[PDB]
Formats: C-alpha cells, structure tokens, sequence
C-alpha cells in the first residue's frame, strides 16, 4: 500500500503522482517519474505545485494554492465594494447590503450587525394574527 | 496540504463557520406543502404562514415552474 | 518589473485575440486586422505580411492622374 523515497520516507501509492512532491526529498522521487500534468482551459496553475485550479478561485480570497500563488496582491488587490454590497473590518469580503442588519453575523467580526443597526421590529397584514 | 477549504457555488456566499453557505438572492425562499383540502405557503425564515388554495378535493402532489 | 513580477503567467495568460485583430507566431501581441497585409512588418517575425498576402495593386479616381 505504500511507496518509499530516497530519504527513507514512505507515502501511499496513490500520492506518488498526485502532483505534489510529498517526499520532499533530494530526488523528488515521487513526482520525478510521473507524466506531464497538463492543465485544462478555464483553469490555472500554481507556482509551487503541479495543481490545476479554476480561474474563479484566483482572487476569491482563499489560499487555494498552498503557496499563496493565487490571491497575489499585485493582481487581486484591485477589488472594490459597496456598489450593491456592505464592508467589514475583517479581511475584505463584501456581502449584499440588505444582509448586514438582517440579524445573523454574515462577517467573522460580526461588524455587519452591531447594536448600531437599531433595535428590531416586525409587522403583519391587517387580516392576519 | 494539512487542511481543507470549503467552496460555495455561484449564487452562494460562505458564512464565518466556513463549513456553511448562504444564498445570495434577495427573494425569500419559501415552502409549499399540501394537505387533503389545502395548499399552504410557509417561509423558511419562519416569519410567514399563508394559504395558496382551499377547498380542493385531495391535493396529493405539487410541482412549480 | 525586472524580476518578472508583472506578466505573471497565471493571471496574464488569459489574453485572447482576433476579435478585431490578427496574430503572429512571435510572442503574443495582436494588431488590428487591417494592419497585417499593409506592407510593413508590424510583427518581429514579419508573419503579418508574407508573400501569401498576394501581390500588390493600387487605383485612383477617374478625374485624377
Ligand atoms: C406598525 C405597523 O403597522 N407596521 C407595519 C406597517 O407599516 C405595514 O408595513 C403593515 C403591512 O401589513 O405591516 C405592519
Ligand atoms: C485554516 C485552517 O487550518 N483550516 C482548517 C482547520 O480549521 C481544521 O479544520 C483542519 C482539519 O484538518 O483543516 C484546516
Ligand atoms: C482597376 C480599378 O479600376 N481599380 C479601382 C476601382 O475598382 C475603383 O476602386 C476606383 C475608384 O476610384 O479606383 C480604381
Ligand atoms: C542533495 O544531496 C547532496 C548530497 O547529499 C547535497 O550536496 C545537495 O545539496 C542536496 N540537494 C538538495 C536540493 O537537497
Ligand atoms: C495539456 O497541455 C498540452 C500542451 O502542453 C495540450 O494543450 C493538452 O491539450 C493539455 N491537456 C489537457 C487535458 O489539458
Ligand atoms: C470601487 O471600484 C470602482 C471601480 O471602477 C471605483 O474605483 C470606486 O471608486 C471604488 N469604490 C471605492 C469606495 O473607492
Ligand atoms: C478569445 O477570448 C474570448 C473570451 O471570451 C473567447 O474565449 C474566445 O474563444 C477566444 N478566442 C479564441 C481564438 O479562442
Ligand atoms: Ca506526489
Ligand atoms: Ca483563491
Ligand atoms: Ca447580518
Ligand atoms: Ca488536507
Ligand atoms: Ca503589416
């Protein structure tokens, strides 16, 4: 069930050609034998590994490439917000404006709905209960 | 390597929990269900309960378009 | 950027051409379509105007010389 590398370290056989040098060894013996890991259109590759990721992920704010190849601050810092959204002090990630005072923390910092929103009220139709 | 990430498809945004997703559309999703004589409308936010139709004979199945 | 920080292949490889342009085998850089057979090498490889373009012709107005 396992494969061994030049450093006296062993990894599952399936991991050998997964596209990441799991052995971290001098010879890079797990990936060294594997074929060309091509990447499909509408996908992108990461500087440190032979991984293929959809372009939508490139500036979504999540470290999808383990090396941080996506979310490169030069290209991704271009974002803007509050055209139809709301902003939070936590790492940038903007949410539809109506969402902020709705009564559930849409942001990790919960800055979307402090007491400043104002105390809640509700109403019903005249023919209802 | 050493962790996982969760992704919400287009039209969905991700909650602080990381594991959960919420829907981006403003219109409230609602539930429609039918008894023998009634078709009823209930909102997932729990704020509203209303009637679609009454007096039908036996409403055994519903679908929408 | 002397280090090649710009032109990062992940982001910049997204380019497309020939909506209104022409393409050359030399490093990607597309030029307006009309430019290719105009008679001056708009591309470093001069692939914009090989003999395939066809031998040149010119015309003038009936009242001219
Ligand atoms: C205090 C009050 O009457 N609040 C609202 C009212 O403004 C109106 O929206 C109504 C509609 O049914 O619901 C209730
Ligand atoms: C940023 C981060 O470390 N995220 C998760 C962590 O919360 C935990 O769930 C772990 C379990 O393997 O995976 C990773
Ligand atoms: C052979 C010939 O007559 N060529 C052109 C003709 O097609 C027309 O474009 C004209 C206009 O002045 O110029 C000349
Ligand atoms: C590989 O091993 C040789 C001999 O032990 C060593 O000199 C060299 O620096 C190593 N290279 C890397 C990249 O680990
Ligand atoms: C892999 O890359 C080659 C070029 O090196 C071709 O473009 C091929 O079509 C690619 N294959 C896949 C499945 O993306
Ligand atoms: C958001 O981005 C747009 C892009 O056209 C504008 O630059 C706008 O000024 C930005 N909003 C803010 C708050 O600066
Ligand atoms: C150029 O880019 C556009 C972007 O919408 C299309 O993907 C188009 O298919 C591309 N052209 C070619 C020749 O592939
Ligand atoms: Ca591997
Ligand atoms: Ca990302
Ligand atoms: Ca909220
Ligand atoms: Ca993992
Ligand atoms: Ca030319």
């Amino acid at each position: 069930t396992e494969f061994t590398c030049s450093n006296g370290r062993c990894i599952p056989l399936s991991y050998v050609c997964n596209g990441i040098n799991n052995c971290h060894d001098n010879d890079t013996s797990d990936e060294k034998n594997c074929p060309p890991i091509t990447c499909q259109p509408d996908f992108a590759k990461c500087q440190t590994t032979n991984i293929c990721v959809p372009r939508a992920f490139l500036c979504d704010g999540d470290n999808d490439c383990g090396d941080g190849s996506d979310e490169n601050p030069i290209y991704c810092a271009s974002h803007t917000c509050r055209s139809n959204e709301f902003q939070c002090v936590s790492p940038h990630r903007c949410i539809p404006s109506y969402w902020f005072c709705d009564g559930e923390a849409d942001c990790v910092d919960s800055s979307d709905e402090p007491d400043t929103c104002g105390h809640s009220l509700n109403s019903c139709s005249a023919n209802q209960f | 390597i050493g962790s996982y990430i969760c992704k919400c498809a287009p039209g969905y945004i991700r909650e602080p929990d990381g594991k959960s997703c919420r829907q981006n559309s403003n219109i409230e999703p609602y539930l429609v269900f039918s008894n023998r004589y009634y078709i009823r409308n209930l909102t997932i936010d729990g704020t509203s309960y209303s009637l679609i139709l009454q007096g039908l004979g036996n409403v055994v199945a519903l679908d929408f378009d």
